[PDB]
Order: structure tokens, then C-alpha cells, then sequence
RNA sequence: CCUGUCAAACUCCAAACUUACAGACGCCGUUUGACGCGGGGAUUCCGGUGCGCGGGGUA
RNA sequence: AGUGCAAGAGCAAAAGAUAGCUUGACAGUGUUCUUCCCAACGAGGAACGCUGACGCGAAAGCGUGGUCUAGCGAACCAAUU
RNA sequence: UUAGGCGGCCACAGCGGUGGGGUUGCCUCCCGUACCCAUCCCGAACACGGAAGAUAAGCCCACCAGCGUUCCGGGGAGUACUGGAGUGCGCGAGCCUCUGGGAAACCCGGUUCGCCGCCACC
């Protein structure tokens, strides 16, 4: 890469689809998980906090307890664990 | 320059002019030969056929085109017949003119992709291909062997 | 409209009924909403909670099924939504609900109006509710004093038929007094 | 269906487009209430660069204040036709503008479930015409 | 039920392409195993279609071959009728044969090896550059295929 | 309105495919102890070629 | 359109404009991600908390500087709380 | 839901257009400024107070497809491209066969003028 920030080569996963641009919906944003409850992480480009550097999105984490409003969800990058800080807007329920 | 150095459709698409400065004009005069004042209301249609993708500089265009047009010169100067070639010049290209270091070289001139089987060239003409010979002339100074093709025109 | 690229907002915000900046920021409490709701002639008082559908309503009153308690007044006025407030209020105790917060939809804040009296009945009837005191009624222009004096300038009464000519802040008083015990539906 | 079909006035603007004032002092007794400043958009030639600026005031007259007025502005104006805006307003003059609309408007300019007004429901150049024709003199 | 044999070595195929066949019991070339048709099976011979020969064969080949190359989960002992009565649910190897076929069971569930070593086909196969589409051996044959190859390799 | 063309730094579209998690089968592990954890000892950080996809270059 | 500046990305009852008020660009201590995919490695950076003190709002709530990704520096010595 | 309040999905719901509907549950326009509250100026808005009038707006109901959008049939197309394989072809660029996937534009015909949740209510 020309530059190593954390949006290098994001221009496309960070980005809208013209129609659904602007404001996300609240409901969302305010989804409550359970430690335990399987989630896929994908950012969402009109929701600026709460958000993971962007390598991560793709990942389908664990959550296990939360930080102030914000989850925690933990996820194996590669070979290695992790444990993401997450907010609700940015993920969904597997299955 | 030889064509055998950017005759191939090997590089990636470079046609984008907001990054590319000090892109050669264009030799090729006209698109539009004859009577364009006119429109396809002729009985033959036959077509200078590609049959292999290319890339046909600038260069070739405008001597393959004038070498047909001028030779439609066969039918007068206001000849009724409509000559028309589809194909513009869009793909840049460089060369490297230090020797392999900094590389990258600089816009020498452009050339137009054509993919095998595209029809370069199309004449309008009742029946009198005359045409047929300009074509002759034609794929005579382009890369490609063509396919001389008629379509409207089942008056064998 | 226009074009494929072209972005529609969401219904609720084309009819202009829904802030949903403001709902975001309410509903972060992860409480029960006061949807405190106005009409020309009346004043609604719902207890809404979020739901897999959409909103969920456990609690409600109507300025409209205040009469059915001995309400004879207009009921698009300041005493007529604080026990239409306090009347939902205490339909919300009954059903489980003790904590809220106050959502005034496309309403202004402005100070001592109907909204925040909503609030201050529905409070009184038990409900725990973040508020402000000084940005209620002067517990009078609750009772309808406003009212009984504007009508003191009669000359024509303010009520057209109506009950009374000189209006009674006290048929007020008289109605909180009666939904503060038993009764149905509450 | 008429009565709430029929037109009435709504507001007549009375700004003094001045280039930098004194003149609200005439602008208030015209009318009858305070103006209002002018602020200006843009750096521009004029030696007018001021972003924020006072360049001259208006006055929003609504109700009789609107037609106590108009009943002594019309008469200095003669003009009608094609000086008429597409949505029966007109602009004459120091201007006077005169917005003219009917009985539902409200729906429009309210805040809760606001509507814009049908292209049916909005007033014709004609239909104002008729409307203040009516009312104290004469059109083109 | 399909039966697969390895016709190319492991030397320059992908690594996914060798565990999957590895996974299919086979381990060796000319090496033969008795694939169910299910969508996870089918994946895996589709992965395969290149290296190896498979299709359904005929009962008769498969009794031939059974007979022949078929042996216990350890050691030399002959999988011949008695065999298969004295150690499977089945009467002889018929019964096997067909209970396979039906896929109602596996070599395993009945204490045989997954793989059925089979020799070089007598006469030469038809090639392993070419599919049989093309005059080639690889790929899926037609049950007459597969049992020509089968029994060429008895 | 008609008619002639394009894009590595365009996209109203849009694969194959790569990939996260889960279940199934397969294979593997529970005396051949997998998965994993802790620790001792390295060697190694001139590579190359074929194929597919490339970027540069007349090559 | 605007949002200080590259480029790409975000934003409309706003993240932009105006007005007003205010100094959270606050003190303290952490968790995590990044820096360094995988996969060890410091400074730096970011996201998310908590403790304490504040600002604004009716309130939910927002403020851990400027919408996001650049604007940064070890030991030794010095000066300063 | 003979007109309401809060919403979810966020155009299948947009844009444009036609018809129908109210002594009342109603919603509105509407009438009106003593109060609470309000306009850098205006009871326009906001806020409060209220029914003389109205169904013309809005709104609710029924419907139209011309544009925008969603999905489907047939055609384009098993075409373009492609994961695996080849002592197949070609001077070569590149092409072909087998195997496993499989598109976009456009045309013609249908579909779409929102669906669903909670509450309240002749
Ligand atoms: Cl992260
Ligand atoms: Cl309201
Ligand atoms: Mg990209
Ligand atoms: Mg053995
Ligand atoms: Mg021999
Ligand atoms: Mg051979
Ligand atoms: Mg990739
Ligand atoms: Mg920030
Ligand atoms: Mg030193
Ligand atoms: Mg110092
Ligand atoms: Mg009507
Ligand atoms: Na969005
Ligand atoms: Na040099
Ligand atoms: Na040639
Ligand atoms: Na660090
Ligand atoms: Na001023
Ligand atoms: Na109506």
C-alpha cells in the first residue's frame, strides 16, 4: 500500500450505495444482544462511532459482556483472538 | 515506431485524461465521409471487418481511412455514398525514451481497441461497391488481416 | 423520484411526524416513552416500549375518555391534558410500568405548556419520570385558573353553551381528586 | 366548496433595498411596526464584502396592518399583467410585495405532518387578479 | 452410489484435491472406494473429476470386484461369501453387493477397508489426459464404462 | 430527436471466487493424547522455475 | 452547497447556517483495537468505560477538541508543577 | 383504523394524476389573543384559548402506470466472464474441448400507485 492508515483500501466497504445514504434507522442502533449471541460485524457508513477497524468487518464474533453502552465481542483474526469493542449499529444477528 | 510495439492488448485500460497530461492530438481527420448530410437510406451496407483484437494507432486509422475515402474517389468528389469509421483512438500509450530505472514512459501518442470481429469500418452504397475495393486498400495499412462484410445487399 | 440514485427519507419523516434524531436520543434510556400527543380539541398520553414490529403500547388516555369520569369541559386545554396524563399515569401503574421518559414528539419545550403538564400528571399518578419543575405550570393555569379569569372579562361567555358561563377550575379539582382512588379502568 | 376556495391576503413584504439605515425610521410609519435588518451573502464589487451587514429592512405586515396599507399603496401603483407571479403574487415600487393564498395554507407553513400545497389548490395569476381587481381598481 | 478410482499420481495435484481424496479413503493410484450420491459426496468427486474415474457400477462388476479386491478392516483374510455371512448382516457377497448399491450400508459399518486395491487395468485404460467425453478414462462413465475399467482391473 | 465511441485512479448493475461463523457428511483424536499451553535447540531472512492473475518495459 | 488542508469516505427537522450561552481542548485511571493482518515489537494514535469536577438542555442526552483516515520523537541532562 | 396516536421495513412506499368522504367519536382547515409562551418584524410559526363556518387543502378511502422503483415470464444467453483439467489448436496475440458455476445492457409481456406491528375508537 502507498500508506498504512486504518481506512487504507476502504473506500469501498466504507462506502453507501446512493440510495441508502444518509441517517440509519435508530432500531438498530439500539438492538440489545446477549453474552453468548453470535453477531456479524459490517460497519455502517452513515453511523459514525461505535465503529472497528475496518479489517474486521466480515467477522461473525461472540458477545461476552459489554463496555458502557458498547458490546464487546470476541473474534479469532486469523489464527489469533481478539476482543472487539462494538456498538449495536454496526451488528446483526446470526441466522 | 513500429506498430509491433503497441499492437497488443496487453497493458491495463489507460484512457483516463484527469490523470494523463501531454496526449498527442489525433491525425484522423474525419468520422463521417461522403454524404452525411444524408442517412442510411441505401440499398448495400458492407462493413471492413477486424479479426483480431488490436490496437490500431491513431496513426493506422487515419492512413487506413484516407486511403479508402480518398480512394471512393472513384464516385466524385460529392459522391452519393456514406463512409463511416466507428472507432476512436481512446487507449494512450507511452514508451520509455536512466534505462529501466523510473520506467514508467511518457504519452507518445493513442490508440483505438479493437476487438476481433468488431466491424471498423462501415460504407453506404447503392448498388455500386466500388467500396468494396477502397477496403481492399484499407486493411492494407492496419495490423489485422479483415473480413470484408456485406449486409444489406442480396443483389449478387 | 428522479433517478435510481435517487434517496427517498423514511416515510415517517416525508409525513413528518417523526424526529428520529430525537428518538435516538430517547430512546437511549432504555426506558418507556411518555408519548405526550396533542389535537386541536384534544390531548393523548401514551406509554410506548420497543418492540420486534415496531412500538408497543402498554398504557393510554384520551382527553376524550376523561368525560367518561365526569369530565364536562373542553378537553383541548391545560387541566384537561394533566389528568388525561394522570389518568394514562396511573393505567401505566396497573400495568407494571414505574420509570419513563418524556417524548413531545414535533412539539416545543416551551415552558408551562400542556405537554409538560401531561408530564406532571402522569408523574403525580406514580410514574418516575426525569423532569425540570420550573418549566411546568404554576399549578393555577393547571387548575384552569387562566381560563376562569379570561371569562372574567366576559361581557360574552367564553363557553359556547358549554357548562357554566364562568367556568370552574374546581370541576378540575374535582375529577384528580376522584381518578386519586379506585374507579375502573385504572 | 368556495369560501375556502377564495383568496385573502397573507402578508405584504415592504423592504427598502438599500446598499449599506436611516431609512427604517419612513419604513415604520408607512407600515405601523419595527423593520427588520438586511444582512447581505457574498463579498461583491460594490465595495460590499461584509458577509454579515445591515443593507436595508423589511416589514412582514399581516392582517389589517396588510390592507390598512395596501389601501394606500395600490392606489400609487397602476401596473398589472405579466408584473403577476405564477402563484398569484405581485411585486410593485421601495417595493411592496403582496402574497396572496387560500384559507388552507397553513398546512404548509405548520410544523407537525407539514404538506406542500396541490399544484389544483395553489392560486392562478388569474384567480389573484379577480381577487384584488375586485377590491378598489383596475388590472392591466 | 458411485465407485471411484484414482487414475493420477499426487505428485503436482493441489493439496485440497489429494485431502479430499485422502478423505474418500483413497490414498494410492488404482485405488477404489464406494461413494454415496449425496450433495456433500457429489461436491467432493466434482473436486476430484479430474484424477479419477468414477459412475455406477453394475451389480454383477461390483460382486466381481468385491469378491476379488474387497478385505477386512485388518489383515489378509479373503472377502469371499462364507467371509461376508460369518461377519456382515449378509448372506454372501451378492447380498453385500447389493446392500451397497442401495446404499443402505458401507464397508466399514461392515468391518471391510474403505479401499479396494485394485490392479493395473489389463489391456491399458484409454488414458489420463483425456476425459471420456474425448476418448480419454477421466471423469464419469457410463455404468458399461465403469465396469469395463472395473473389471479390466480385476 | 437522431447518430458514433470509452475508463486502473467511473458505477444504475454484476459473477465465478475468496472469506467470517454455524450445522451436516467426510476424515481425524481420546493406550499413536489430537486441539491447545509452557519451555530447550535450531536452521533461516541471495532463491528459482512452470501454470493462473497480474504492474512496469519495444522486448 | 457547506463542513480549515491531500484524496477517498460521512452528514439535511444535520455532522452544515444563524443566534445565544459555554470552555469536556477538564483532572485521574483503565479496557480494547491499531501501530505490527496473520504473528512478537516501543513511542504515537484511535475507539469504548469507570472515578471526580463541570457545561448545555425540559429531558432522554450530548461534550474524553475540530465528522473520519496525516499534523509526530527513546534514554542521558536541563527547566517547570 | 366513517378520517386517530406510536412505529418497523425504509420508493413494492417516489413523482404526477382522477373520483369519493364528515350535525361528531375523529383529524384538519378554521375563529380568536386575557393568560403560559412566542417572532433580531409580524398570534405567519411557536404557545394558549376556543367552535361561527367548511370538506376546498391536508388527512382517510377507492383507482390510473405516463416517469422513478421492486419482483416475475419469455427473448438476449447457457451468450460475456469464470474455479478445476488437457502431450487439444495457433508463429504468436490467443483460441478450443471436458468439468463445476454463470451475468449485464436492451426488447416484449406481467407486477408495483406500499406491506406489517402495538394501542385507541360505532
Ligand atoms: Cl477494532
Ligand atoms: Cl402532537
Ligand atoms: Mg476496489
Ligand atoms: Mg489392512
Ligand atoms: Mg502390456
Ligand atoms: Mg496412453
Ligand atoms: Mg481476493
Ligand atoms: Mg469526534
Ligand atoms: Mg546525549
Ligand atoms: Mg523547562
Ligand atoms: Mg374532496
Ligand atoms: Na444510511
Ligand atoms: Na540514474
Ligand atoms: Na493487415
Ligand atoms: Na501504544
Ligand atoms: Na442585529
Ligand atoms: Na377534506
Amino acid at each position: 500500500p502507498s500508506s498504512n492508515g486504518p481506512l487504507e483500501g476502504t473506500r469501498g466497504k466504507l462506502k453507501n450505495k446512493p440510495r441508502d445514504r444518509g441517517t440509519s434507522p435508530p432500531q438498530r442502533a439500539v438492538e440489545e444482544f446477549d453474552d453468548g449471541e453470535k453477531v456479524h460485524l459490517k460497519i455502517d457508513p452513515s453511523v459514525p462511532n461505535g465503529r472497528f477497524h475496518p479489517r474486521f468487518d466480515g467477522q461473525t464474533g461472540t458477545v461476552e459482556g459489554k463496555q458502557g453502552d458498547a458490546y464487546k465481542v470476541d473474534i479469532v483474526d486469523g489464527g489469533k483472538e481478539k476482543t472487539i469493542i462494538v456498538t449495536a449499529a454496526h451488528l446483526r444477528r446470526q441466522e | 515506431k513500429p506498430g509491433a510495439m503497441y499492437r497488443n492488448s496487453s497493458k491495463p485500460a489507460y484512457t483516463r485524461r484527469e490523470y494523463i497530461s501531454g496526449i498527442p492530438g489525433k491525425k484522423i481527420a474525419q468520422f463521417d465521409m461522403g454524404n452525411n448530410g444524408a442517412g442510411p437510406t441505401y440499398p448495400a451496407q458492407v462493413e471492413l471487418v477486424v479479426e483480431k483484437p488490436v490496437q490500431i494507432r491513431h496513426n493506422a486509422l487515419e492512413a487506413a481511412r484516407v486511403a479508402a475515402n480518398r480512394y471512393v474517389q472513384n464516385s466524385g468528389a460529392a459522391a452519393n455514398y456514406k463512409f463511416r469509421i466507428r472507432k476512436f483512438p481512446f487507449h494512450v500509450i507511452r514508451e520509455n525514451k536512466d534505462g529501466m530505472r523510473a520506467p514508467f514512459g511518457k504519452p507518445v501518442g493513442t490508440a483505438a481497441r479493437v476487438h476481433g470481429a468488431n466491424h471498423i469500418f462501415i460504407a453506404w452504397v447503392n448498388p455500386d461497391p466500388n467500396v468494396e475495393e477502397a477496403w481492399r486498400r484499407a486493411k492494407m495499412k492496419v495490423t489485422p488481416t479483415i473480413n470484408i462484410d456485406s449486409s444489406p445487399a442480396g443483389n449478387a | 423520484a428522479t433517478g435510481p440514485r435517487y434517496k427517498v427519507p423514511m416515510r415517517r419523516r416525508r409525513e413528518a411526524r417523526t424526529d428520529y434524531h430525537q428518538r435516538l436520543r430517547l430512546l437511549k434510556s432504555g426506558k418507556p416513552r411518555l408519548v405526550a400527543r396533542k389535537s386541536n380539541k384534544h390531548v393523548r398520553a401514551q406509554l410506548v416500549t420497543l418492540g420486534p414490529n415496531g412500538d408497543d403500547t402498554l398504557a393510554s388516555a384520551h382527553s376524550s375518555d376523561l368525560a367518561e369520569y365526569g369530565w364536562e369541559a373542553p378537553t383541548g386545554n391545560m387541566p384537561s391534558a394533566y389528568l388525561t396524563g394522570l389518568l394514562a399515569g396511573l393505567r401505566a401503574q396497573e400495568a407494571g410500568v414505574e420509570e419513563a421518559v418524556l417524548d413531545i414528539g414535533l412539539n416545543s419545550p416551551t415552558p408551562g405548556s400542556k405537554v409538560f403538564a401531561i408530564q406532571e400528571g402522569a408523574i403525580d399518578a406514580g410514574l418516575d419520570i426525569p423532569h425540570n419543575d420550573d418549566v411546568l405550570a404554576d399549578w393555577q393555569r393547571t387548575r384552569g385558573a387562566h381560563i376562569a379569569e379570561y371569562d372574567e372579562q366576559l361581557e360574552e361567555p367564553l363557553y359556547s353553551g358549554d357548562f357554566d358561563a364562568a367556568d370552574l377550575p374546581e370541576h378540575f379539582d374535582e375529577l384528580r381528586e376522584t381518578l386519586l382512588d379506585g374507579d375502573i379502568e385504572l | 366548496f368556495h369560501e375556502m376556495r377564495e383568496p385573502r391576503i397573507e402578508k405584504v413584504v415592504v423592504h427598502m433595498g438599500i446598499g449599506h439605515a436611516n431609512a427604517e425610521d419612513i419604513l415604520g410609519e408607512i407600515t405601523g411596526q419595527m423593520p427588520v435588518r438586511t444582512k447581505a451573502k457574498r463579498t461583491v464589487g460594490e465595495f460590499d464584502i461584509r458577509e454579515g451587514d445591515p443593507i436595508g429592512a423589511k416589514v412582514t405586515l399581516r392582517d389589517e396592518m396588510a390592507e390598512e396599507f395596501l389601501q394606500t399603496a395600490l392606489p400609487l401603483a397602476e401596473l398589472a399583467t405579466s408584473q403577476f407571479d405564477d402563484t398569484g403574487n405581485f411585486s410593485f415600487g421601495l417595493d411592496v410585495t403582496v402574497n396572496l393564498v387560500r384559507p388552507g395554507y397553513r398546512v404548509a407553513k405548520r410544523d407537525k405532518a407539514s404538506r406542500s400545497i396541490p399544484t389544483k389548490h395553489r392560486l392562478n395569476p388569474a384567480d389573484a387578479v379577480a381577487f384584488i381587481e375586485s377590491t378598489y381598481d383596475v388590472e392591466v | 452410489m458411485h465407485a471411484l478410482v484414482q487414475l493420477r499420481g499426487e505428485v503436482n495435484m493441489h493439496t485440497d484435491i489429494q485431502d479430499t481424496l485422502e478423505m474418500l479413503n483413497i490414498h494410492h493410484v488404482n485405488h477404489c472406494t464406494l461413494v454415496p450420491e449425496t450433495d456433500a459426496y457429489r461436491g467432493m468427486v466434482a473436486k476430484v473429476n479430474d484424477f479419477v474415474a468414477f459412475g455406477e457400477p453394475s451389480q454383477e462388476t461390483l460382486e466381481t470386484v468385491l469378491a476379488t479386491r474387497a478385505e477386512p478392516l485388518e489383515g489378509d483374510a479373503d472377502v469371499d461369501d462364507e467371509w461376508v455371512a460369518e461377519h456382515t448382516d449378509y448372506d454372501d457377497i451378492s447380498g453385500l453387493a447389493f446392500a451397497l448399491l442401495s446404499e443402505e450400508t458401507t464397508l466399514r459399518e461392515q468391518g471391510l477397508s474403505p479401499t479396494l486395491r485394485l490392479h493395473p487395468p489389463r489391456g491399458g485404460h484409454d488414458g489420463v489426459k483425456h476425459p471420456v467425453k474425448e476418448g480419454g478414462q477421466l471423469g464419469k462413465h457410463d455404468t458399461e464404462g465403469i465396469d469395463d475399467l472395473l473389471e479390466a482391473m480385476r
